[PDB]
RNA sequence: AGUAUGGGAGAGGAUGGUAGAAUUCCAGGUGUAGCGGUGAAAUGCGUAGAGAUCUGGAGGAAUACCGAUGGCGAAGGCAGCCAUCUGGCCUAAUACUGACGCUGAGGUACGAAAGCAUGGGGAGCAAACAGGAUUAGAUACCCUGGUAGUCCAUGCCGUAAACGAUGUCUACUAGCCGUUGGGGCCUUUGAGGCUUUAGUGGCGCAGCUAACGCGAUAAGUAGACCGCCUGGGGAGUACGGUCGCAAGACUAAAACUCAAAUGAAUUGACGGGGGCCCGCACAAGCGGUGGAGCAUGUGGUUUAAUUCGAUGCAACGCGAAGAAC
């Protein structure tokens, strides 16, 4: 669909941040 | 005509766009419609009104084969999805099976760049 | 309104019939608070009618009344750009508000010496089935 | 601090082979008027036969779920499957040598991406470039094509917000809740429960701090060694020197000018920032304006003057509750 080479680290790593509490 | 009765649909869904085409199940093609031959002629097309129509109007060319045996198969996200379905529900069709072939990637190509504006 | 719900008005019924449809069609006729002479056309309608056939007036004219009311009416319902003509269940006032008001101008429209007697005309062919109101009312469309 | 024995986990590294999905292209079957694209369009493609579907081939790149608060690595970094070679780490105590250790100016090795040289490959994406839109202007954001590059083998370059903005090593100092690899105990009665290590997370006492915050993975209490700083700009710049094919990299000032430049936090204002609420604001109904004739005010033009003010909502039957003198 589009490119985020590295990006989708920082968003995994926030939405389970979140979903931790 | 061919009196097959067996003619598979396939609703192709777009964004911009909604492509319609039954055919049988070996894949020779029988009838197709698309909101373009309407007359919509721009971002009205994308609107999920005229994927009904052009589905309808795609069962009204089939009537002439007579086929009454469908298996609805779909691809790809946007509105107009399942207008089709309603479409061809409210003709009268029977469907066999409902379910989404859409294709997802393992590892293709690099996609585009994402748009700014 | 946005916080309370207002309830309707209480209309007194008429004085020569005591029935509150024959009042609310008055006060739909009349125009420009000129009751007397909405009175006077409702009334010489109904003895013209009555005169024709000798029916109990509030009877019939109810009974007329009911055939020409409509069940459902479209909404214009905007969601990306399409018409979206949709069918709505509403409440039996909102209804025979509408069908009042297309006797009304059907009656209106047609061509006779005073607007009691194209009235009672109307009234009539309604009734029979071949006026002008009936055919306004159309449920398929 | 290290060695030998028996076990464990891991995208640690190098070489080779191999598989699927998807994109593009080449034909073939049926079918065929629009397809593509946008906030809206157009450039572009198509009746030679478009787009969609089915069948068979060619080539290139990456390995969808598993995937995680994971794991490994000195750092950079490492993810399809299998084989060969190889490094480090954890864990039980038995034996062994007996201070064999820490840090480390010069030096040396490794070191994302981009870039350079030689010889191949090139599916998709895409600097530079061309065309169409928007804008007063568009040189850019938007759309349609597209070359270096991204890939492979051998070398150079040695730079990043190369960040935990936190040098390496050692000892001590309340607790609570999760997770990864091991060992021990209790009823392995059942994935159970309790303690000991080696990693990795969230709160928090004392203490520290200008504050934010840190808090056994310290920014606390102490020790050993190295690097680095002395107001802002000039400036990581000139000259010199070393390295490099080049781009450039490293070492590194002064003349001059200013009286400020900064960090954290507080109260307002603003936001083309997010939620909740109210209003004849929307929804429903009735009647008007915008069209015609006339009355009245204003803007423009003319004249000797057409007196002067009021000018989005909040000026325009307004000052004027009344210009023939
Ligand atoms: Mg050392
Ligand atoms: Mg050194
Ligand atoms: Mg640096
Ligand atoms: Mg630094
Ligand atoms: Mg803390
Ligand atoms: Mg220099
Ligand atoms: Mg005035």
């Amino acid at each position: 669909k589009r490119e985020f080479y590295e990006k989708p680290t920082q968003e995994r790593k926030r939405k389970k941040a979140a979903a931790v509490k | 005509t061919r009196t097959v009765s067996e003619g598979v649909a396939h609703i192709h869904a777009s964004f911009n766009n909604t492509i319609v085409t039954i055919t049988d199940r070996q894949g020779n093609a029988l009838a197709w419609a698309t909101s373009g031959g309407q007359g919509f002629r721009g971002s009205r097309k994308s609107t999920p009104f005229a994927a009904q129509v052009a589905a309808e109007v795609a069962g009204k060319a089939a009537l002439d084969y007579g086929l009454k045996n469908l298996d609805v198969l779909v691809k790809g996200p946007g509105p107009g999805r399942e207008s089709a379905v309603r479409a061809l529900g409210a003709v009268g069709y029977k469907i066999n099976s409902i379910t989404d072939v859409t294709p997802i990637p393992h590892n293709g190509c690099r996609p585009p760049k994402k748009r700014r504006v | 309104p946005r916080r309370r719900v207002v309830a309707a008005r209480e209309i007194l019924p008429d004085p020569k019939f005591s029935s509150q449809t024959i009042a609310k069609f008055m006060n739909h006729v009349m125009q420009d608070g000129k009751k007397s002479i909405a009175e006077s056309i409702v009334y010489g309608a109904l003895e013209r009618v009555q005169e024709k056939n000798k029916v109990d007036p509030v009877e019939f004219f109810e009974t007329t009344l009911e055939k020409v009311r409509p069940m459902v009416e479209v909404k214009a319902r905007r969601v990306g750009g399409a018409t979206y003509q949709v069918p709505m269940e509403v409440r039996p006032s909102r209804r025979t508000a509408l069908a009042m008001r297309w006797l009304v101008d059907a009656a209106a429209k047609r061509s006779e010496k005073t607007m009691a007697l194209r009235l009672a005309g109307e009234l009539l062919d309604a009734a029979e089935g071949k006026g002008a109101a009936i055919k306004k009312r159309e449920d398929v469309h």
